[PDB]
RNA sequence: GGAACUUUACCAGAUCCGGACAGGAUGAGGAUUGACAGAUUGAGUGUUCUUUCUCGAUUCCCUGAAUGGUGGUGCAUGGCC
């Protein structure tokens, strides 16, 4: 037909989604320690690419 | 039973064919370029021509020891029949063939595909190349897939005289996003003793002579 | 029992050792293997000797030491790790030869062994 | 039971016969018993010698 | 025929592909594989070859090239060095 | 209609195949055999016949 | 691409592993290979069930994997046309 979308549909992606939970993960530091080991790592330790991914199904 | 002379033409030439598959296969990281056979009694000479004479040979001929018997047990070559060489090409800028495979490491070893292209291209041109082609294809900048060509001085090309003086060369790269195909046409310049390039002038070169 | 562990791995290098029940109950019919071992303490079939018949009826020479499980450690039978020592051992309780020798097996015609 | 290639051990048909650079057995050229694939040859007229000339 | 490889062709193959260091072997699954230690009598299926071979690179023994419709087997350092414990040789 | 079993080989328990009585051996005797072999085919060394109804059998 | 079988990609069945190599439990006091006669079967096909001998560590049983495909997508590509 001309719609292929219902209000029936409703939520459908969402509810099928496989539901995976968050990992362990110790805290980072927070307020002003934080901005310290912000700066150790984009300027003491040595484009700058902030976020680099390791290589995937691109190349 | 024995063949005809027109059946021994035909397994003289599939001999070839097979003998440069497989050194094309070994031989791309040792920068192949060729083989020349010449067969006699008493023994059958192969000389392979290469870029890394240090590599095809191995640390006491150990690498062209198990190359040798690789075509002895194939071809099925008695003791004493079978001997190989290396020699080296004298200039490695004006053969396309271990330029291809260059370019294909270069790729291979994540650079970027502009950046190696104009490294052959200089390094061609500067070894007294008239001419070099570079043409990379396939899935350059993405999901879709791109041509790019890179060029520089002469190429001759719609002739039956650019199998003289154009050498070309094709391999397939093999990406982690698919298939990039890379080829080199270099064209000779020179060598009338044919080291590197034809004796005889292009098919259009008049170049009248000064009196005396 | 001791020099028996050098003389079989002179025998596993070549070629042609037969161990167990086993065709060595075979070729002892056959009295093709030239010297044998087993078990000296009683198992399965209350070590029912067979093999001390078609030894000496086949002129073969035969040797008795005791532990019939961990016989040969140093053959190898037995998993590997490789880190550590071998796992739990099977039986290998009888071991037929008819193999080399050149070291010890001079050693091995001590004590007038059956002839 | 070895059964197992007996059709394949007689060897008088088209599936006994293939391509001896490319292993395919569709559209060989068994002419001067050359026995290379049709595609696989164009690769490799210039290495046996073949040349296009007209 | 059958990739179960009897212990005395395993030796055997073992014995040539030490001495001359390499084993060409057809990709013919129907046909023999011939090799030669001085009686040229080995007449082992080539089957089997696959076999054994696939056994070793699996165990990264040994280095594998494939031509037209050939195989190209040669031992490493490490595979030479397998090799003699398994046929239990002098260095 | 019904998967059929893909059989393993059965475990003859301590025997593949067995000689003859009085294990004592003083002296006087081999033990007798119990099948025969019917040699040159192929080996008949160590061949030893099945019975199957005291019939035969490798092969040899 | 003039296919009787094969080719072969399709349909009704039947085998075989060509599931390497690891890790774990059976294992030489046997891991397992193969098969004569019958029954099974389209099959004087040991595929399997009965029968018992052969093979002698190659295997097999679990777990993780890997290699094969004339499977898909030519609108992910190389190459050739
Ligand atoms: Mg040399
Ligand atoms: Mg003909």
């Amino acid at each position: 037909g001309k719609i292929h979308g219902s209000l029936a549909r409703a939520g459908k992606v969402k509810n099928q989604t496989p539901k995976v939970a968050k990992q362990e993960k110790p805290k980072q530091p927070r307020g002003r320690a934080l901005k310290r080991l912000k700066y150790t790592r984009r300027f003491l330790s040595k484009k700058v690419h902030m976020n680099k991914q390791p290589p995937g199904k691109a190349g | 039973g024995p063949l005809s002379k027109k059946r021994m033409i035909i397994r003289d030439g599939v001999f070839y064919a097979e003998l440069f598959e497989f050194l094309k296969r070994e031989l791309a990281e040792e920068g192949f370029s060729g083989v020349s056979y010449h067969v006699t009694t008493l023994r059958t000479e192969i000389v392979i021509k290469a870029t890394k004479t240090r590599e095809v040979l191995g640390v006491n001929g150990r690498r062209i020891r198990e190359l040798t018997a690789c075509i002895q047990q194939r071809f099925n070559y008695k003791e004493g029949k079978l001997q190989l060489y290396v020699e080296r090409v004298e200039v490695r800028g004006l053969s396309a063939m271990a330029q291809v495979e260059s370019l294909r490491f270069k790729l291979l070893s994540n650079l970027q595909v502009r950046r190696a292209a104009m490294g052959i291209i200089r390094y061609v041109m500067e070894s007294g190349a008239k001419g070099c082609e570079v043409t990379v294809g396939g899935k350059i900048k993405g999901q879709r897939a791109k041509s790019m060509t890179f060029r520089d001085g002469y190429m001759i090309k719609s002739g039956t005289a650019h199998k003289s003086f154009v050498d070309s060369a094709c391999r397939h790269c093999y990406m982690r996003a698919g298939c990039i195909g890379v080829k080199v046409k270099i064209m000779l310049p020179g060598d009338s003793t044919g080291r590197n390039g034809p004796s005889e002038p292009l098919p259009d070169v008049i170049t009248v002579i000064e009196p005396k | 029992e001791d020099a028996v562990r050098i003389v079989i791995q002179k025998a596993l290098e070549a070629n042609g050792l037969v161990r167990g029940l086993s065709e060595v109950a075979r070729t002892l019919d056959c009295k093709t293997a030239h010297m044998c071992i087993l078990a000296d303490d009683c198992e399965d079939e209350e070590y029912k000797k067979l093999v001390t018949a078609l030894a000496k009826q086949g002129n073969i020479d035969l040797i008795n030491v005791e532990e019939r499980e961990k016989l040969a450690q140093w053959a190898g039978l037995v998993r590997r790790d490789v880190a550590g020592e071998v796992t739990k051992t099977l039986k290998c309780s009888s071991v037929a030869i008819r193999d080399f020798g050149e070291r010890t097996k001079a050693l091995d015609y001590l004590l007038s062994q059956l002839h | 039971l070895d059964q197992w290639r007996s059709r394949q051990k007689i060897g008088m048909g088209k599936g006994a016969r293939c391509c001896v650079i490319c292993s395919n057995q569709k559209a060989l050229i068994r002419k001067y018993e050359l026995n290379v694939c049709r595609q696989c040859f164009r690769e490799n007229a210039e290495h046996i010698g073949f040349t296009k000339l007209r | 025929m059958s990739t179960y490889v009897p212990k005395p062709s395993r030796d055997n193959v073992y014995r040539f592909f030490f001495t001359e260091g390499v084993i060409a072997c057809k990709k013919d699954r129907m046909g023999t594989w011939t090799g030669t230690l001085g009686g040229n009598t080995f007449t082992v299926p080539c089957i089997q070859v696959m076999q054994l071979m696939r056994s070793l690179k699996s165990r990264n023994l040994i280095k594998e090239q494939y031509a037209w419709r050939h195989y190209y087997w040669t031992l490493n350092d490490e595979g030479i060095a397998y090799m003699r414990s398994y046929l239990h040789l002098a260095p | 209609p019904k998967k059929p079993t893909h059989r393993h080989k059965l475990e003859k328990m301590r025997a593949l195949k067995y000689f003859k009585v009085t294990e004592n051996d003083d002296g006087s005797y081999k033990v007798e055999r119990t099948r025969q072999d019917c040699p040159h085919p192929q080996c008949g060394a160590g061949v030893y016949m099945a019975q199957h109804k005291d019939r035969q059998y490798h092969l040899t």
